[PDB]
């Protein structure tokens, strides 16, 4: 039970935002901006690729992802370097992995350039998904009140 | 699962 009041959420997502330890499953090109089946099919495909690489001795990249007013950022764990950056306006859909409580993904990109990014979280994926929901809702609300800049 | 209210298609 975490506090999700507006004031708390602003302090939560400002600056570097919230960080989560995870592993990158992969990135797949998709045909649309949203869709439950679209995402589950992509997640299943990417995991299949990872499983095939895992049989060859390959492991997923260790990362940490942050959720902030800057959107979703993926950093390499070993070096701390920023590897992927998807702005809030570029993210269209968030989806939990129906078969894995520790995996989720999101669709990003403009029309005709959609990609599904799959993440295996160190702990439960739920808190990450809820943070994204809260972040997007907050930005929508602040924008409607013309106060996003005063809180970002 | 949910849609991002702030997503911009273009």
């Amino acid at each position: 039970g975490q506090d999700r009041s507006e004031a708390t959420l602003i302090k939560r997502f400002k600056g570097e935002g919230v960080r989560y330890k995870a592993k990158l499953i992969g990135i797949d090109e998709v045909s649309a901006a949203r869709g439950d089946k679209l995402c589950q099919d992509s997640m299943m495909k990417l995991k299949g690729v990872v499983a095939g690489a895992r049989s060859k001795g390959e492991h997923k990249q260790k990362i940490f992802l942050t959720i902030s007013f800057g959107g979703i950022k993926i950093f390499d764990e070993k070096t701390g370097a920023l590897q992927h950056h998807h702005a809030v306006h570029e993210i269209s859909y968030i989806a939990k992995d129906i078969t894995d409580h520790r995996a989720f993904g999101y669709v990003c990109g403009k029309e005709g350039n959609h990609r599904f990014v799959a993440i295996k979280t160190a702990q439960a994926a739920e808190p990450v998904i809820l943070d994204l929901r809260d972040l997007f809702q907050l930005i929508y609300e602040l924008k409607q009140r013309e106060e996003l800049e005063k809180k970002a | 699962n949910f849609d991002n209210p702030v997503y911009r298609k273009t």
